[PDB]
């Protein structure tokens, strides 16, 4: 165990994330109640692996749109997307299998639940048919299932409480394509964060929320 | 920080450097 | 052809370089006198693919050193290095096979020759035995073979003329571990660049040269 | 530009962000 953790921090440092995911996979299966550290390593691993694709993805899609040739591009995006479904598919089972099932506290549960919604969400970013839908749904049910715990077991300023809010609110506006319900979740989350402002991780999230509004309020 | 810890920030960095003159791809801020 | 070029620019934009190398490989073999553009795409492709490794490499090695555990690290670096030899090995044959053999002008020749020295040099960065040596040698013979053409067929301000100088001068100081001969090549190259300063690509190289000295002159 | 177009610049960027407190790994500027 101590090795994969370590071997993981290497892949991190080295910035060889895909390999960072593996060392972590090992860690999870090689297991009890996964530790904050490991938890936050498995994420960052998947965060980056996945992240790299969405980025490659968007630009691509962005270039594809411009053209309208397009044939080839789509081909590429095809290849790319394929990768997405993978990482997503990967992290998800690991969620259902080992992670969630063990959760013994708010953060943990709120944390994972949150993850489970995010990748389901990422799946919603490019899927088009039955999948696309079952995702949006799965997204919603996931975040909501989390929100019930956070808004109740976590302080309105707690990073997670905030982290969830932010993404959830990007799920609505961007996935379900319904600006209204989003903003409220945004603003609501933001306000009740203030009403108790009396750090660093939270503060940086509250900032992203305001940016989302002012941005969603300007189209 | 924003271009360090968000898909949106990163995307905006790359696209600028790449001189990519394609037009804004809308996106919000997701952790 | 037009496709792989294009398909290449995608991988570029997308920032999926390894794939950018392939599209290019296709391009080379699918061939005449490779065009400036393609030439400079094949490079950037290899530049980045390779580049990513050296970076992962250094940090790693850097972390390995600190420790003195180290066992595992080395294992990783092992894996990493393995990759290096590959890209290098790849670009090199392509050099001997298609590229060089056709060169019909200073830049081209000076250009490639330059490439051939660089990767040979990159091979010198981590190899240890007979290989390491044959590399340093191959490095030298490569750059020198180039220098004979540049310093003669190119203007002291010409990027390549400069590009070569810079690296060549990092070969000495860093590979052969002989500061003296380096600086002169550095300074010499820098001066004769000025003596005619009467843009953008060159100017940015002359700056790197000065940085190397002041840096090599301070240890 | 230097952290954009040189292994040295890049390495120095990452190492800093990664809070990597290992001590300077010497390196020159190579195109
Ligand atoms: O709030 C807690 C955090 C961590 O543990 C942790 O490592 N955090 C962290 C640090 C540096 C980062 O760069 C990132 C990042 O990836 O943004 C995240 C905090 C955090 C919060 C919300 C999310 N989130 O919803 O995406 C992600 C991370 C917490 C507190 C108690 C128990 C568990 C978690
Ligand atoms: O000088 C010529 C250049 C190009 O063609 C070209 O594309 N350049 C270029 C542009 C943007 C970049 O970011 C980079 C980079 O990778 O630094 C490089 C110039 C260049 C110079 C020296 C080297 N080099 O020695 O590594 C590499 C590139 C030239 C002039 C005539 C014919 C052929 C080449």
């Amino acid at each position: 165990r101590e090795e994969n953790v370590y071997m993981a921090k290497l892949a991190e440092q080295a910035e060889r994330y895909e390999e960072m995911v593996e060392f972590m996979e090992k860690v999870s299966n090689s297991l009890e109640e996964l530790t904050v550290e490991e938890r936050n390593l498995l994420s960052v691993a998947y965060k980056n692996v996945i992240g790299a694709r969405r980025a490659s993805w968007r630009i691509i899609s962005s270039i594809e749109q411009k053209e309208e040739h397009v044939n080839s591009i789509r081909e590429y995006r095809s290849k790319i997307e394929n990768e997405l479904s993978k990482i997503c598919d990967g992290i998800l089972k690991l969620l259902d299998a080992k992670l969630i099932p063990s959760a013994a506290s708010g953060d943990s549960k709120v944390f994972y639940l949150k993850m489970k919604g995010d990748y389901h969400r990422y799946l919603a970013e490019f899927k088009t048919g039955a999948e696309r839908k079952e995702a949006a749904e799965s997204t919603l049910t996931a975040y909501k299932a989390a929100q019930d715990i956070a808004t109740t077991e976590l302080a309105p300023t707690h990073p997670i409480r905030l982290g969830l809010a932010l993404n959830f609110s990007v799920f609505y506006y961007e996935i379900l394509n319904s600006p209204d319900r989003a903003c409220n979740l945004a603003k609501q989350a933001f306000d009740e964060a203030i009403a108790e402002l009396d750090y660093k991780d939270s503060t940086l999230i509250m900032q992203l929320l305001r940016d989302n509004l002012t941005l969603w309020t300007s189209d | 920080r924003r271009e360090l810890h968000t898909l949106k920030g990163h995307v905006e960095a790359v696209v600028k450097l790449k001189g990519l003159d394609i037009e804004t791809i809308q996106q919000s801020y997701d952790i």
